[PDB]
């Protein structure tokens, strides 16, 4: 019994777009981030890719608080904020993954010493409290 | 491209003869180990060591009434 | 298949062949406690495959279940196994 | 159904062997209803020598005894050992069949090997039945494909979970739960389980359903095999064990109730481990349970199954599904405290539903109420759920003291 393999519903242009947007949203370059954030903020066809974005956010924060990597977290919180103000996509199916990610960001200890980025840490907490409200 | 692009590609199949030989070998070894441990645990058992049922259990030797029938006859034909 | 999987049942059979209802209540966020979900550094692998199984996603499994034993839309049938290849990493 | 005759075009062919050039179609119809009438009178008179001379074969000496009976001249040469051969001739537009007779040299019939001499008729006596059954004397009648290793493993593991003894069952379930290589035999186990739960409708066996649910519970505990591709088969089997109405052969004494809460715990585990937002397993399971519970006409067994699954899903589910329909308890206590119809089975199932409801709604009442709870039972339905809530608060205080 031999039959043909299944074809992914997501396209290879869409999968390449997801790879470029996620590799830009980890903030190696700031102009790349800002466009990728605006692209998340106004792509109409960003539904049907949203499970993979929510899973990338959620999974990221949890293995990114194992070592308290503040940028990795500040970029993910900006990705959450860019996901929220998009008017086309339906978010409250995925908010059960989004909310415990922002909760830990605000209520968690910093592996990294804070006398140095606590100002940065404080800003991140404020961002987390903005998105939470 | 995202505006109007679709790539209906297939799924890369495994043609690695090395890993296919390894997968079939390890699955055959694991299913025969599971089968022999299950049959040695739910029957009469022997042991090379004193009171050794967890590690190396042997299915006990039972005598046949007619032993040439189970010896000489082929089973897959 | 009479000699195929579930054969013991076939042998016993002797067959000759061969507002609370709203989805908002059932939304995961309503039923999921976020704080319990957070690991908080306390000690994944879900839907790793890019395509989720079509049979679970598009299958009307609810229809197959019969609420009442007395009334059944379909009477007992041979229900021969499809024997159709599924999953990935299969040797053949 | 109809009077069947020889075809009329078979008489045009015969009339040209005679020399008759043109024969009209009313003459051909006149010929074929007579010759097919005389065939049926020798077909049925040959059958009178086949029946009176007991033969059930209709040899060609039966027709020759009937042509002798109708005074018509015999047909010579049909007692020799022959058969039915026909030879097709294609031709340039004339399609026919013939015999293609063969020849033989005359000295090869004078010098044929003679057959053996026949025997004369003799009699033989033997017992057919001796005051009962027949004796066993010889004059009577006598009375992709799994390899063999894993085929034998599948056979032994499935027949160990049918109920001959309990110890082989426990070792088979501890094999299923703790072996590394049982893939390539997962589709066979899923088919076996789903068809076996289906076979409950022909035979309402509670025991074999408990065995199949312990087979599913053992399949879930295996770390090596991933049931994501086969969960669409195991979900409706456990669902059938939950929300079906006759789970018993004798409804009154069989504890279908436990196969209910066991399968409810099983489906809570199967939608904890496998529910993803692409799957929508848990939302689609809650929707089936909910529209089975809110809808009236449902039996107390299937309502028990719905409440059991919904209450094993978690705390927020019983907050937003169970607690709106707590007034339904009054509709239940309509048929419990009150009613001449007492000796029916609608009382044991109703107070089982009641006990499950107040057991699961006692911690929900302990979560969303005051600590005093003075007349919460009076405020509750029937004043019993409130007593259970007071007992639950007492149990929580005891747990805090233990901590």
């Amino acid at each position: 019994r031999l039959k043909p393999r299944s074809i992914h519903e997501l396209s290879v242009e869409q999968q390449l777009y997801y790879k470029e947007i996620t590799e830009a949203c980890v903030g190696s370059c700031e102009a790349k981030r800002a466009e990728a954030l605006q692209s998340i903020a106004t792509d109409p066809g960003l539904y049907q890719m949203l499970p993979r974005f929510s899973t990338f956010i959620s999974e990221g924060v949890r293995v990114n608080v194992v070592q308290n990597n503040l940028a990795l977290l500040i970029y993910l919180m900006r990705m959450v904020k860019a996901l929220m103000d998009n008017p086309t996509l339906y978010l409250e199916k995925y908010v059960h993954e989004l909310i415990p990610a922002v909760m830990t960001c605000i209520v968690s200890r910093q592996l990294c010493l804070r006398p140095d980025v606590d100002n940065h840490w404080a800003l991140r907490d404020f961002a987390a409290r903005l998105v939470a409200q | 491209p995202h505006t109007y692009i679709k790539t209906p590609t297939y799924r890369e199949p495994v043609s690695d003869y090395q890993v296919l030989r390894e997968k079939a070998a390890s699955q055959r070894r694991d299913v025969e180990r599971a089968l022999t441990r299950f049959m040695a645990k739910t029957g009469e058992t022997q042991s090379l060591f004193k009171d050794d049922v967890s590690t190396f259990p042997l299915i006990a030797a039972r005598p046949f009434t007619i032993p040439y029938l189970t010896a000489l006859l082929p089973s897959e034909l | 298949w009479r000699y195929g999987p579930a054969r013991l049942w076939y042998d016993m059979l002797g067959v000759p062949e061969d507002d609370l209802l709203a989805d908002e209540n059932f939304l995961m966020v309503t039923q999921l406690h976020w704080e319990d979900d957070i690991i908080w550094d306390g000690e994944p692998w879900y839907s790793i495959f890019p395509i989720d199984n079509e049979d679970l996603v598009y299958g009307r499994w609810e229809d197959n279940i019969i609420w009442d034993a007395q009334a059944m839309p379909r009477l007992l049938e041979p229900p021969v196994l499809t024997l159709d290849p599924n999953d990935e990493n299969l040797i053949l | 159904l109809s009077n069947t005759v020889l075809p009329s075009e078979s008489m045009k062919v015969v009339a040209e062997s005679m020399g008759i050039a043109q024969i009209q179609e009313e003459t051909c119809q006149l010929l074929t209803d007579e010759v097919s009438y005389r065939i049926k009178e020798i077909a049925q008179d040959a059958l009178k020598f086949m029946h009176m001379g007991k033969r059930q074969k209709l040899t060609t000496s039966d027709i020759d005894y009937a042509l002798k009976l109708k005074n018509v001249e015999p047909l010579y040469g049909f007692h020799a050992q022959e058969f039915i051969p026909f030879r097709f001739a294609s031709g340039g537009g004339r399609e026919l069949y013939f015999y293609e007779e063969k020849e033989v040299d005359l000295s090869d019939i004078i010098n044929t090997p003679l057959p053996r001499v026949p025997l004369d008729v003799c009699l033989k006596a033997h017992w057919l039945s001796i005051e009962g059954c027949q004796p066993a004397i010889p004059e009577n009648p006598p009375p992709h494909e799994l390899s063999v290793e894993q085929q034998l493993y599948y056979k032994e593991i499935t027949e160990a979970c049918v109920g001959s003894c309990e110890a082989k069952r426990a070792e088979a379930l501890q094999s299923i739960a703790t072996d590394p290589g049982l893939y390539q035999m997962l589709p066979r186990f899923s088919t076996f389980i789903s068809e076996g739960v289906r076979v409950n409708v022909v035979q309402n066996n509670l025991a074999l359903l408990i065995y199949l649910m312990r087979m599913v519970k053992a399949l879930m505990d295996n770390p090596t095999l991933y049931l994501e591709k086969y969960v669409h088969e195991l979900i409706p089997a456990v669902m059938t064990c939950i929300v079906s109405r006759q789970l018993c052969l004798r409804p009154d004494v069989d504890n279908h109730w436990a196969l209910r809460d066991f399968a409810a715990r099983l489906v809570a585990q199967i939608c904890k481990h496998f529910s993803t937002t692409t799957n929508n397993i848990q939302s689609r399971i809650t929707k089936t349970f909910t529209k089975s519970w809110v809808d009236e006409k449902t039996p107390w067994t299937t309502r028990y199954g719905s409440i059991a699954g919904l209450a094993e899903l978690g705390h927020d589910v019983i907050k937003t599904l169970i607690l709106p329909r707590l007034q339904q308890e009054g509709e239940r206590i309509r048929s419990v405290l009150d009613g001449p119809v007492l000796s029916n089975i609608d009382r044991i199932g109703a107070d089982h539903v009641q006990s499950l409801l107040l057991k699961h709604c006692a911690p929900v009442l302990a979560k969303l109420r005051p600590p005093p709870d003075n007349q919460d039972a009076y405020r509750a339905e029937f004043g019993s759920l409130g007593p259970l809530l007071c007992s639950q608060v007492v149990k929580a205080r005891a747990q805090a003291a233990l901590q």
